[PDB]
C-alpha cells in the first residue's frame, strides 16, 4: 500500500493532464516555436 | 591484512613458552612502515608542566585514539604514561629487616580489586525483597595511599 | 576435608550441601506460564538470514529423534512465515498483473492472437532481472521483489 | 561476583586501552555491568567485511589477554558479530516425564547449542537458563563447627 | 536519466535507493530489448 | 500546490507493519529482587492468555533479561501471535494490540512495561529520533558527570517544538561496601589472600575445577546456601581461620556501611559517558532537534562534551536534473525537445503527492521509487507526444 | 586520508587542554601533497594556454 | 632485578584511566658495582645477608 498508493495517484494525474489539458503539447508550441 | 593474522596466530602458539614478566609486556603485531609523516608536537606555555607531565596526558587522552583512527599502523610515545612509581632504598630495607619480595607481595594484597558476590544472590531463597552488590577491596588512588602499605 | 583428632572424618557432604544444579540461576523461561528453556539465535553481521534459519532446522531435525520422555519442541518468535508470505503476496500480484493487463488488451486489441505479445513480453523482461541481479550480488530482497511489480 | 565498578576498570579499561589499531573503525562502546559482565562493541564502516573486522579487534584483545584476572581467562571471553536482533527462537518444554526449567535447560545445552551455534554460521547463540554444573552450597555455622574455611 | 542517478546510494539507504533503480533500470535495458527483438519479432511474425 | 503537498507530507524512512510476532520489556526499581519482578512478567504473560486470546497464539516470558542488559530489575516477553487469517481487525493487528496492551500495563502496575512492534526497519534509522551521548572528556568523576547529566536533562525539559528526552539505563542503586582493616587483619593472625577468597568464595561463588557428566565436561562451582548470605548480618556468620589455629569473626576486622555506585558504568570511546535516548519535537524533525540539543550541552560544566528520505537525496536527483537533459538531447537533439519533456516531471508528481497526503501514507523509500516511476512513465508519454510529431 | 583523519579525531581533544597545553606541527608530509599537486595542476594549465 | 631493573608488579587507577604500578629503587644505590653490597636478602634463619 505504500508502493502502489504513490504510484496510482501519479498515474492519474500524469497522463489525465498530460495527454490532455495541460502541457505536452503545449510545450512543443511554446519551446519548439515561441521564440525560435 | 591476512599476512599479518598469520603471523601472529602462530606467536599466540609460542606465547605460553615465554617469560611470565614478557607475557604481561607489551607484545603487538602491526603493519610497519619505517617511516613517520605526521608527527604532532605538543608543549606547554602558560599552566606550565614537565617532559612527563605532558607524556603523560598526551598518553592518557589522545593516543588511544590516534592509534585506532583511520587505520594508524603504529602510533609512538615520545616520553611515557605515568605509572605509580617507586623508588627504593636499601638501607632502609635492612635498617628493618626486609626485602623487595616483601613489598612486592604488600602491593600484590592491598593493592587490588576482589569480586565480592551480592546480597540477594543468584539463586535466592524465595521471598527476598533486596539484591545489591557488595564492594570488596578497591585499587589504591593517590600517592598518598601507596605510601600507607603496611 | 579433614580428620579430626578422633580420627572422625569430615567430608564435603557434612560441612555443605551438594547437588546438581544450574550454572546460573538468573534468568527463567516460561512458555505460556509453564515452565521450560529455549535458543535465541541470532545473526552473524552479514549472515544468508532465511538460509541461515533454515539450516537451523536442519541441525535441529537429527536432534528430535533421540529425546527423552515427553521433551517436545515448540515455535514462539519466529520469523520464517514471514519470509514465506510476503514473497506469496508480491508474486500474487506479479500473476494479477498480468492477467489484469490482459483485459485491458483484449479490450482494445479485439485480436486474441493481438493480446499475447504484451502478455508474453514482460514475463521474459522480468527473468532477465533475475538474471541480472543474481549476477551483480543482490538477491531475492524485499526491495527487489516490488522492483519487479513496480 | 564482581560489581560493576570492578569489570569497568579491570576488564574494560584494560582492553579499551589495548583495542586500537583496526583498519576502519566509527567507534567504540562500553556497558560495565553491576552482574560482573562487560561488553564492548565497535561498529565499522558499512561494506567492509566482517570477517578481517572480527580478527583485527579479537588479534589485539588477546595482546591484554595476560593483562586480566585469572577468574576473567578461565571465564568466557568471547568474539563474534552482532545483530542485536533474534530471529528463530526455538522454545523447548516438557509434557509427559516430567522435568524443571533447569533439567530442559541443561539438555537443551548439552544437545543441540553446541551443534546450533556453528551450523550455518549463527552469530551468537543465547541459552535462556543455564547449563548443569557441579553445585555446592556451603554452610558458614558447619565450617566453624569444625574449624575451617571455603 | 532520473532512475541511475538516483541509484548513487548513501548511507544506511544504501541497497535502499540502489536496489530499486537497478532492478527496475536493468528491467528497463531488459525492456527495451525485448522491445527491439522480441516484441519486434512476434509482432511481425504474428500480430494479425 | 504541487509545492506545499509535498514540503508539508512528513518524511519517514520505512513503514513499521504487522509481522505476527512482537514484544516487550519489564523494569522494575531500584534493587528489586527475582521474586518481585517475577510477580510483574506473570500479569504481563496472562494479559495475553486471558484478554487476548484471538491474536495471541503463544507467549515466552523470560526473568532477568531485559533488552538494557541484564539484572534482577529488569525482563522481558517473547510473543508470538495467532496467523493473520484469524486475525481479521485492525484491532488483531500489532498496531492496535500494543495500544491497549502497553495502556493495560501503565494503569494495573508499579513499575515500566511496554510494547513495540518490532521495527521491521533496523535498530537504527527511526525518523525524527536522535542518540545522544555524554562523555566526560576531562579527569571528573563519575558522579560529577552524573550531575551534568541530570542539568541537561533538566534545561531540555525546563523549555522543550518540544522534544522528549530519557537516560538510558543507570538507575543508580546503592551498594554494601565493606572496608577491612588491614590493621587489624595481621593483628589477629589472618592473610589478606585467605579474607578475600572466603568473601568472594561464599557470596559470589567461584570457578574452582571441571568436572564428568555424561560424557560431556561442565563446571564445578562453589557458593553457599542462599540463607547464608541474604542480608548484612550474615557476614558476621563466616568465621576464618588464623595463623594461631583459631576461628575469627568476620565483624572483628570488618566494617559495614552503605553507599552510592551505580551498576552500570557506559564508556563511549574509552572513556566514562552516559547515553541520553531523546526524540525530536512532535512539531519539529531530527536536525532540528539535534541542533538544538548541541547548544544545549555546550552550557554543562567544564570537562563534559558530547558525541552523537535523506540529505542524501538532494543531490541524487541533482544528477537526475543532469542526465535527463543529456539523454534528452541523445535521440532529440535541438534545446526544443530537451525542455518539452521537462514540464511531465510535475504533471504526475502533483496526483503521487495527492494520493499520499489524502489517506495516511508519508514519503517513505516506497513513495520515493514511486515518484521516481512516476517521472518515468510521464517521459515516456511525454516522449511519444515529441519523437511522433517530430 | 590517513593524515587528514589525524586531525578528524584531534580536532575534538583541541577544546579540553589544561592551560597553557598548546599543539605544534614540526616534521610534517601534509604541505608536501598540497604543493605537488598544485605546481603540477598549475602546468596543466599553462600548457593548454601555451 | 626488581632493584636495578625493575618490575611489574600490579595495576592501579588514576583519574578514570587504569595504569601501570613499578618498583625499582632511588638511582643513588644502583649507579656503579660497588653498590651491589648495599643490598641485603632474608635468610631461613631471620637474619640479613650482603
Amino acid at each position: 500500500n505504500a508502493v502502489g498508493t504513490g504510484v496510482m495517484g501519479g498515474m492519474v494525474t500524469a497522463t489525465v493532464l498530460a495527454i490532455f489539458f495541460v502541457p505536452v503539447f503545449f510545450v512543443v508550441v511554446r519551446r519548439r516555436f515561441s521564440r525560435k | 591484512d591476512i599476512a599479518q593474522v598469520q603471523v601472529q596466530n602462530k606467536l599466540q602458539l609460542a606465547m605460553p613458552l615465554l617469560p611470565q614478566e614478557v607475557q604481561q609486556q607489551g607484545v603487538s603485531v602491526e603493519k610497519s612502515s619505517s617511516s613517520f609523516l605526521m608527527v604532532v608536537g605538543v608543549i606547554n606555555t602558560d599552566g606550565t608542566m614537565t617532559q612527563e607531565d605532558i607524556s603523560d596526558y598526551v598518553a592518557a587522552n589522545m593516543k588511544d585514539a590516534i592509534s585506532r583512527t583511520s587505520g594508524v599502523g603504529d602510533v609512538q610515545l615520545f616520553g611515557s604514561q605515568y605509572a605509580m612509581r617507586i623508588w627504593m632504598n636499601p638501607n632502609e630495607l635492612n635498617k628493618f629487616q626486609l626485602t623487595p619480595v616483601d613489598v612486592i607481595t604488600a602491593i600484590k594484597a592491598q593493592n587490588a580489586q576482589v569480586a565480592a558476590g551480592q546480597l540477594g544472590g543468584t539463586p535466592p531463597v524465595k521471598g527476598q525483597q533486596l539484591n545489591a552488590s557488595i564492594i570488596a577491596q578497591t585499587r589504591l588512588t593517590s600517592t598518598e595511599e601507596f605510601g600507607k602499605i603496611l | 576435608l579433614k580428620v579430626n583428632q578422633d580420627g572422625s572424618r569430615v567430608l564435603l557432604r557434612d560441612v555443605a550441601k551438594i547437588e546438581l544444579g544450574g550454572e546460573n540461576y538468573d534468568i527463567i523461561a516460561e512458555f505460556n506460564g509453564q515452565p521450560a528453556s529455549g535458543l535465541g539465535i541470532k545473526l552473524a553481521t552479514g549472515a544468508n538470514a532465511l538460509d541461515t534459519a533454515a539450516a537451523i532446522r536442519a541441525e535441529l531435525a537429527k536432534m528430535e529423534p533421540f529425546f527423552p520422555s515427553g521433551l517436545k519442541i515448540v515455535y514462539p518468535y519466529d520469523t520464517t512465515p514471514f519470509v514465506k508470505i510476503s514473497i506469496h503476496e508480491v508474486v500474487k500480484t506479479l500473476v494479477e498483473a498480468i492477467i489484469l493487463v490482459f483485459l485491458v488488451m483484449y479490450l482494445f486489441l479485439q485480436n486474441f492472437r493481438a493480446t499475447l505479445i504484451p502478455t508474453i513480453a514482460v514475463p521474459v523482461v522480468l527473468l532477465g532481472t533475475f538474471a541480472v541481479l543474481a549476477a551483480f550480488g543482490f538477491s531475492i530482497n524485499t526491495l527487489t521483489m516490488f522492483g519487479m511489480v513496480l | 561476583g564482581a560489581d560493576a565498578k570492578t569489570v569497568q576498570d579491570t576488564v574494560t579499561q584494560v582492553i579499551e586501552q589495548n583495542m586500537n589499531g583496526i583498519d576502519n573503525l566509527m567507534y567504540m562502546s562500553s556497558n560495565s555491568d553491576s552482574t560482573g559482565t562487560v561488553q564492548i562493541t565497535l561498529t565499522f564502516e558499512s561494506g567492509t567485511d566482517a570477517d578481517i573486522a572480527q580478527v583485527q579487534v579479537q588479534n589485539k584483545l588477546q595482546l591484554a589477554m595476560p593483562l586480566l584476572p585469572q577468574e576473567v581467562q578461565q571465564q568466557g571471553v568471547s568474539v563474534e558479530k552482532s545483530s542485536s536482533s533474534f530471529l528463530m527462537v526455538v522454545g523447548v518444554i516438557n509434557t509427559d516425564g516430567t522435568m524443571t526449567q533447569e533439567d530442559i535447560s541443561d539438555y537443551v545445552a548439552a544437545n543441540m547449542k553446541d551443534a546450533i551455534s556453528r551450523t550455518s554460521g549463527v552469530g551468537d547463540v543465547q541459552l535462556f537458563g543455564s547449563q548443569y554444573a557441579m553445585r555446592i552450597w556451603m554452610n558458614p555455622n558447619e565450617l566453624n563447627k569444625f574449624q575451617l574455611t571455603p | 536519466a532520473v532512475f541511475v542517478p538516483m541509484a548513487f546510494f548513501g548511507g544506511s539507504t544504501g541497497a535502499i535507493y540502489r536496489q530499486f533503480s537497478i532492478t527496475i533500470v536493468s528491467a528497463m535495458a531488459l525492456s527495451v530489448l525485448v522491445a527491439l527483438i522480441l516484441t519486434p519479432a512476434l509482432c511481425a511474425t504474428m500480430l494479425k | 500546490g504541487m509545492a506545499y503537498l509535498f514540503v508539508r507530507l512528513p518524511s519517514s524512512f520505512l513503514p513499521d507493519e504487522d509481522q505476527g510476532v512482537f514484544m516487550t520489556m519489564v523494569q522494575l526499581p531500584a534493587g528489586a529482587t527475582q521474586e518481585r519482578t517475577q510477580k510483574v512478567l506473570n500479569e504481563v504473560t496472562h494479559y495475553y492468555l486471558t484478554k487476548e486470546k484471538n491474536n495471541v497464539e503463544s507467549v515466552f516470558a523470560v526473568n532477568g533479561f531485559g533488552f538494557a542488559g541484564r539484572g534482577q530489575n529488569t525482563g522481558i516477553a517473547f510473543v508470538s501471535l495467532k496467523d493473520w487469517a484469524d486475525r481479521p481487525g485492525e484491532e488483531n493487528k500489532v498496531e492496535a494490540i500494543t495500544m491497549r496492551a502497553t495502556r493495560a500495563f501503565s494503569q494495573i502496575k508499579d513499575a515500566m512495561v511496554f510494547a513495540f512492534n518490532l521495527p521491521a526497519i533496523v535498530e537504527l534509522g527511526t525518523a525524527t529520533g536522535f542518540d545522544f551521548e555524554l562523555i566526560d572528556q576531562a579527569g571528573l568523576g563519575h558522579e560529577k558527570l552524573t550531575q551534568a547529566r541530570n542539568q541537561l536533562l533538566a534545561e531540555a525539559a525546563k523549555h522543550p517544538m518540544l522534544t522528549s528526552v530519557r537516560p538510558n539505563g543507570l538507575e543508580d542503586t546503592p551498594q554494601f561496601k565493606i572496608d577491612i582493616d588491614q590493621e587489624k587483619a595481621q593483628a589477629l593472625g589472618v592473610s589478606i589472600n585467605d579474607i578475600n577468597t572466603t568473601l568472594g568464595a561464599a557470596w559470589g561463588g567461584s570457578y574452582v575445577n571441571d568436572f564428568i557428566d555424561r560424557g560431556r565436561v561442565k563446571k564445578v562451582y562453589v557458593m553457599s546456601e542462599a540463607k547464608y548470605r541474604m542480608l548484612p548480618d550474615d557476614i558476621g556468620d563466616w568465621y576464618v581461620r588464623a595463623a594461631d589455629g583459631q576461628m575469627v569473626p568476620f565483624s572483628a576486622f570488618s566494617s559495614s556501611r552503605w553507599e552510592y555506585g551505580s551498576p552500570r558504568l557506559e564508556r563511549y570511546n574509552g572513556l566514562p559517558s552516559m547515553e541520553i535516548l531523546g526524540q525530536a519535537a512532535p512539531g519539529k524533525s531530527t536536525g532540528e532537534a539535534m541542533e538544538l540539543m548541541e547548544q544545549l550541552a555546550s552550557k554543562l560544566p567544564t570537562g563534559v562534551g558530547y558525541d552523537w528520505s535523506g540529505n542524501q537525496a538532494p543531490s541524487l536527483y541533482a544528477i537526475s536534473l543532469i542526465v535527463v537533459f543529456l539523454c534528452l538531447a541523445a535521440l532529440y537533439e535541438s534545446w526544443s525537445i530537451p525542455f518539452s519533456v521537462m514540464l511531465v516531471v510535475p504533471l504526475g508528481v502533483i496526483g503521487a503527492l495527492l494520493a499520499a497526503t489524502f489517506r495516511g501514507l508519508t514519503n517513505d523509500v516506497y513513495f520515493q521509487v514511486g515518484l521516481l516511476t512516476t517521472i518515468g512513465l510521464s517521459a515516456k508519454n511525454a516522449i511519444l507526444i515529441v519523437e511522433f510529431a517530430k
